[PDB]
């Protein structure tokens, strides 16, 4: 609920398309989100410009990684709310001590969990199988589990491969038992 | 249009060392041995899992950096005891710490704070008053030792700032005593004009390589710039990986006649690669069987050994990053380069610039400078130069392309044991 | 020993002394944790319902160990890859549960009890050869008297061990242990002492082994409770470890 | 001996007779372990029953000094602690721990009162001392055979009994639990004054019990049937009858009415019991109840126990707590033990050899032999 949704500008009409689920619509009118543009007057199919969708996905992933590695810290005290990029070596039991007030802890503005959840959401909005099993209903699942959508399924699998590749390089799927047991 | 009709092709914009003929020729990488500098620490040669930094780990890495540099400097200077930075000091005391800015802006003489390490100061900070220091040069993240007094317990007043101590140079073995002088052509991205994706400057540079037949060609990123106007606005009809693959194929196949060892260094601006520093080497391209021994996908930063000559290189714009934060009492680039060499790290700035993502465990493991390099390649948006900083030849070849107009590259000659004149000659030349 | 194996897991039973050093996946972490929680809960339920020496207890515990695929029987074949995998499971799962069961004294006691029970069962399933192997690998150095010395002290041995018949005694071999380890046996005078060594037959030994184990385990749990702040910061493992004791299985 | 004369003689003895050199050799244990003598606890009892503990000393000179200065009536040796007892106030709470001490046994004639007829309370006579003579053999054999303790010093307590100090390095590192195990293993006669049958052997006789009964048998006829005469009259043999099942009791009584000698009565009892088989061990239970040593597990269990020092002076008898030679045990006489008054008379009748002119010399010689054995063990090892 706190994750940014996938924004893609249609190459033809230039209208923003917000993607938050694999499938859009209800009943037999349900189709993959990247099949039709959000503008009724626009006939362009975003599935045609899947190279552009891939590029925008990579740019968004870079943006989120940059946000995480910016390392912005905010004081948890409402009356201080000090915002700094510098992590001080002076720590309390709860974490870094804010050097503006010297009495409250500095919390990450964009913690690791936020980035992990963002990448997981980008995977979610392209997970055909998961959407079919969980999100989609019975009649909708039947309508979507036929031909006329195989190409869309393949493109969605390719797009999910990108987010899967990125997540495979994240330390937030591996547990280092050396760090736990010492 | 503008690039193709340029008139200053081949102009030598800067020169250093022994004068050479108007034409440079190399051995085509015949009697050449290129490897990664074999030091105690293992090099970065493969991807490391990132995006998971614990604040405790960052604290530990920064603290151990300060502690280790301070230990080396204490042994060198025969300093007796370090004192906690925060405690009051009526008499003169020696304090080890790192410099920083009291606010988020750019450092100035009235905003300097010294943060001590965990061992001697429990990580406490103290404001610094530079009124009694006659000469100084400070940048954030700089590990320093200062003699000073803290009469109020609230403001440290330095009276002496100990100078930096660079690492010793490399003592080459005799194995390469009989090898000839080696020619190195170094160029840095961007490789295409701002309004094109055809890599015209790269083609010109490849022609130069085949013409001069250098022994090593060091290409630094970006190879697919993230700031390219076409990339940002999503006008590309092919995936980023495809463009990068085409560029690498062009580079490798086009250099076949020259037989030149290619050293490819990634850049943080590479839109197709992992955005983390230290950057792992490129791994999306498999050279043909006839080019495996010629292509070296190295990490950013890299310390290379070429017939015993140690070349340090980084794609990161260190000079631009540190020039925006360095404060001095009264050549600025020479000061910054000496700071880099004396701190013994390829990125001593803390906090970093806004354009670089730093994984601090990887930074600790792969940014220490093993020795002081004979040649130090530091491409920068600033002007090209060839400087001699404490016996190290620091070369900024500029960038191959400067907006719509063509840029510059550099060519230098290196021989182990020459005369310390390991760099016979060097030249910044136009493309 | 297929790809990435070694001599790290010689015997089935272990004292769980050396923490694992591998990098495992989150899925593997969760699977191992839950599986060992199921095993320990089964141990507790069977202990409450049945007498631990009962045959029903043994049968049900073997069934549970087979169902969850934990090492319970030896194999005089070699270290087969599958076997290695099982042992690795056991070794990692144990320490994971340590991280789960060190926050509160109550929890600690519970963990210790279940672990001891499991260990006892496994010891009860060890052939004499295997038993000695174990006693050697951990430097417990509990012996074995010669036949000649046995004949030398035949009558003393006969009168030492309760309910031991002449021929049946001839069919048995004893071990020499320092008397400081056989306190519970010497104290009621149920084992012969000669020159500072007790001559212990091949049922009571498990007790001593367990005592050692318990000591070690308690110490370990204390240390783990001392090293808790480093783990609480890992959100991924917080929902599990903080609530494993209250996990539906 | 006049106990009012005790305060007059104590200094001279502590000045010219107490064997300080050998005492330090003992408690210093060849200096192998640093701070071993320096961490030893002592306790002194001075005039008017004034008790002091946590006394420690730097070396022999300090001990000689402070002892000659205080002139204590009693000297007790205690544990070796983690730090020097003198500074126990300076040690952080819980960090002051008793770590090593000799394994010690106290056998006291008073604990045999319900089963001896010649004396009572603190009275002893030649007819009852054989009990101690039995104990030393029964126990010391175990300590030399079952446990393998090699350095064992038996000392007369001065009046009512004997102490044993087992000083092997292994025996000095035994935990409390191991000590309690050793004590319970050696202990057979269990029960208080409210129990009549204090020994109930099982069907199987543990080898240790067999060897203790073998040792008892050698002496039993002289001690119980000749000297003690445990079957002299009805008031006494009623007890032994009380120790056997009622079934044969009547059968015994008539027989005891026709016997003239307690040896005859013992023969008759043995024959009757043999005729009557699970009770075949009953005579052994009676022998043990009349001969086996009684051990206060509290004396030997605790590491922090303060026991009478060797070569102490008994506040009442005046006898010296002298070591007993194991070989010459049968010749030991607790009534010929030198008193302090006798050895001061001997001293004032004639530097490091003054004691050789008194009757104390052979006992210091036995102690010196024991210390020589300890030194040989410390070296050879
Ligand atoms: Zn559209
Ligand atoms: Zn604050
Ligand atoms: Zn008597």
């Amino acid at each position: 609920r706190d994750c940014e949704r996938f924004k893609f500008f249609c190459p033809k009409c230039g209208t923003e398309n917000i993607y938050d689920n694999v499938f859009d619509g209800s009943g037999l009118q349900i189709e993959p989100g990247l099949k039709r543009c959000s503008k009724p007057e626009c006939d362009a199919s975003p599935l045609d410009y899947v190279i552009q969708v891939h590029n925008k996905l990579l740019l968004d992933i870079r943006r989120y990684i940059k946000k995480y590695y910016s390392g912005w810290l905010v004081c948890e005290e409402k009356t201080c709310q000090n915002r700094t990029r510098r992590l001080p070596l002076s720590f309390s039991r709860n974490g870094p001590i804010c050097q503006a007030c010297s009495k409250a802890t500095l919390r990450s503005e964009y913690p690791e969990k936020a980035l992990y959840t963002q990448l997981c959401f980008y995977r979610f909005i392209f997970d055909w199988d998961y959407a079919l099993e969980k999100v989609v209903s019975e009649q909708e699942r039947g309508h979507l589990k036929k031909k006329l959508f195989q190409e869309s399924e393949n493109q969605y699998k390719k797009l999910k491969s990108t987010v899967d590749q990125v997540l495979s390089r994240s330390g937030y799927s591996e547990v280092n038992l050396s760090k736990l047991f010492q | 249009q503008k690039y193709g009709s340029r008139t200053n092709r081949g102009e030598v914009v800067t020169t250093y060392g022994e004068l050479q003929g108007t034409t440079w020729n190399g051995g085509s990488g015949s009697n050449t041995n290129v490897e990664l500098f074999t030091s105690l620490d293992e090099p970065l040669t493969k991807m490391y899992k990132f995006m998971f930094q614990k604040l405790m780990d960052i604290r530990e890495v920064v603290s151990i950096k300060i502690e280790e540099l301070g230990a080396s400097l204490k042994d060198h200077f025969q300093i007796d005891e370090f004192t906690s930075v925060s405690l009051p000091a009526q008499e003169t005391v020696t304090v080890l710490g790192q410099i920083g800015c009291d606010s988020n802006g750019k450092l100035n003489s009235k905003s300097v704070i010294l943060e001590g390490d965990r061992e001697h100061s429990a990580g406490m900070q103290v404001p610094v008053d530079l009124s009694e220091l006659k000469d100084y040069s400070l940048f954030p993240g700089q590990v320093v030792i200062m003699e000073g007094t803290n009469s109020t317990g609230r403001r440290f007043v330095p009276t002496k700032l100990y100078e930096g101590v660079p690492l010793p140079f490399h003592q080459p073995s005799k194995e390469f005593e009989e090898c000839p002088q080696q020619m190195v052509i170094t160029a840095c991205g961007p490789f295409t004009t701002s309004d094109t994706i055809t890599y015209d400057a790269l083609k010109d540079l490849i022609d130069i390589v085949n013409r001069d037949r250098p022994d090593i060609c060091i290409l630094l990123g970006p190879f697919l710039d993230a700031k390219h106007e076409q990339i940002e606005n999503l006008q590309l009809t092919v995936t980023f990986e495809d463009v990068f693959k085409r560029c690498l194929k062009m580079i490798i196949e086009g250099t076949r006649p020259s037989g030149c060892h290619l050293v490819i260094v990634p850049s943080l601006r590479d839109v197709h690669h992992d955005p983390v520093y230290p950057q792992p080497p490129f791994s999306c391209f498999e050279p043909a069987k006839e080019d495996k021994e010629r292509v070296h996908f190295v990490a950013d930063p890299c310390t290379l050994s070429v017939n015993g000559v140690v070349i340090g290189m980084t794609s990161t714009d260190l000079l631009f990053h540190m020039g925006a934060e360095e404060i001095s009492s009264s050549d600025r680039f020479s000061r910054i380069l000496r700071h880099i060499l004396t701190q013994r790290s390829y990125y001593p700035l803390y906090p970093p610039n806004e354009e670089i993502n730093i994984d601090y465990e990887a930074l600790y493991s792969y940014t220490p400078m093993p020795v002081t390099p004979d040649v130090f390649i530091v491409p920068s948006e600033l002007r090209y130069f060839i400087k001699d900083v404490t016996g190290c030849i620091c070369i900024n070849p500029g960038r191959l392309t400067k907006g719509l107009v063509g840029g510059t590259y550099a060519r230098f000659l290196v021989k182990s044991g020459a005369m310390r004149s390991t760099c016979i000659s060097a030249q910044v030349v136009r493309v | 020993t297929g790809d990435r194996k070694g001599d790290l897991y010689p015997s089935s039973l272990q004292f769980y002394q050396h923490p694992p050093t591998e990098n495992i996946s989150l899925i593997e972490f969760e699977t191992f944790a839950i599986e060992r929680l199921k095993l320990l809960k089964a141990v507790e339920n069977l202990g409450v319902s049945y007498v631990k020496n009962s045959e029903e207890y043994s049968k049900k515990l073997e069934l549970e160990l087979r169902k969850l695929k934990f090492p319970y029987r030896p194999l005089h074949e070699e270290i087969s890859d599958d076997v290695y995998d099982l042992r690795r499971k056991d070794h990692i799962s144990h320490f994971i549960l340590r991280l789960a069961y060190c926050q509160s004294e109550d929890l600690r006691r519970w963990f210790i009890q279940q672990e001891m029970d499991l260990f006892k069962f496994r010891f009860g399933l060890l052939t004499k050869e295997s038993v000695q192997e174990f006693l050697k690998l951990n430097d417990l150095q509990y012996v074995a008297i010669s036949e000649d010395e046995k004949n030398m002290h035949k009558e003393d041995l006969m009168n030492s061990s309760f309910g031991l018949s002449l021929t049946k005694m001839e069919d048995t071999e004893f071990y020499k242990v320092p008397f400081q380890a056989a306190l519970d046996l010497v104290r009621p005078r149920k084992v012969f002492l000669w020159r500072g060594f007790a001559f212990i037959p091949h049922k009571d030994i498990v007790s001593i082994v367990l005592n050692d184990f318990r000591a070690k385990l308690s110490k370990a749990l204390a240390l783990s409770a001392r090293s808790l702040p480093v783990v609480q910061s890992d959100e991924r493992l917080q929902p599990l470890l903080n609530h494993l004791s209250h996990s539906y299985i | 001996y006049d106990p009012a004369s005790l305060p007059d003689v104590l200094p001279l003895y502590y000045r010219r007779l107490f064997p300080f050199y050998q005492y330090f050799r003992w408690l210093n244990y060849g200096g192998v372990v640093k701070n071993y003598f320096q961490h030893r606890e002592f306790s002194f009892t001075l005039k008017d029953d004034v008790y002091v503990r946590y006394q420690s000393f730097n070396n022999q000179s300090e001990l000689e000094k402070e002892m000659q200065k205080m002139c204590p009536y009693k000297i007790d040796i205690g544990a070796v602690y983690s730090h020097r007892p003198s500074l126990h106030n300076t040690v952080k709470s819980g960090t002051f721990q008793a770590q090593e001490k000799e394994l010690v046994f106290d056998i006291d004639m008073t604990d045999y009162d319900d089963v001896r007829r010649c004396c009572s309370s603190a009275d002893i006579c030649p007819k009852c001392w054989t009990l101690m003579t039995i104990a030393v053999r029964i126990l010391d054999r175990a300590l030399a055979e079952d446990f393998g303790f090699k350095h064992r010093l038996w000392v007369y307590s001065g009046r009512r009994g004997v102490h044993c100090w087992v000083c092997d390095d292994s025996a000095r590192k035994l935990s409390q639990a191991e000590r309690s195990a050793v004590a319970e293993y050696l202990s057979v006669v269990k029960g208080g004054e409210e129990t009549i049958k204090k020994v109930q052997l099982p069907e199987t006789i543990h080898p240790f019990i067999g060897k203790s009964l073998k040792m008892v048998e050698r002496y039993f006829e002289k001690y119980a049937l000749v000297d003690q005469d445990i079957l002299e009259n009805k008031q006494c043999w009623d007890k032994v009858i009380a120790l056997v099942p009622e079934v044969a009791r009547e059968s015994l009584l008539r027989e005891f009415s026709k016997a003239r000698s307690s040896v005859e009565r013992w023969d008759k009892l043995s024959s009757c019991l043999e005729a009557t088989r699970r009770y075949s061990n009953i005579p052994k239970e009676i022998m043990l109840q009349f001969c086996y040593p009684r051990l206060d597990v509290n004396v030997s269990k605790g590491l922090n126990h303060l026991l009478k020092s060797p070569f102490s002076v008994h506040p009442k008898t005046g006898r010296i707590s002298v070591p007993i030679d194991c070989k010459k045990l049968d010749q030991f006489d607790p009534f010929s033990v030198p008193t302090i008054s006798l050895i001061c008379s001997e001293l004032d009748n004639v530097r490091t050899r003054d004691y050789k002119r008194t009757s104390l010399a052979p006992y210091i010689k036995v102690f010196e032999q024991f210390l020589d054995k300890l030194d040989q063990s410390r070296k050879g090892e």
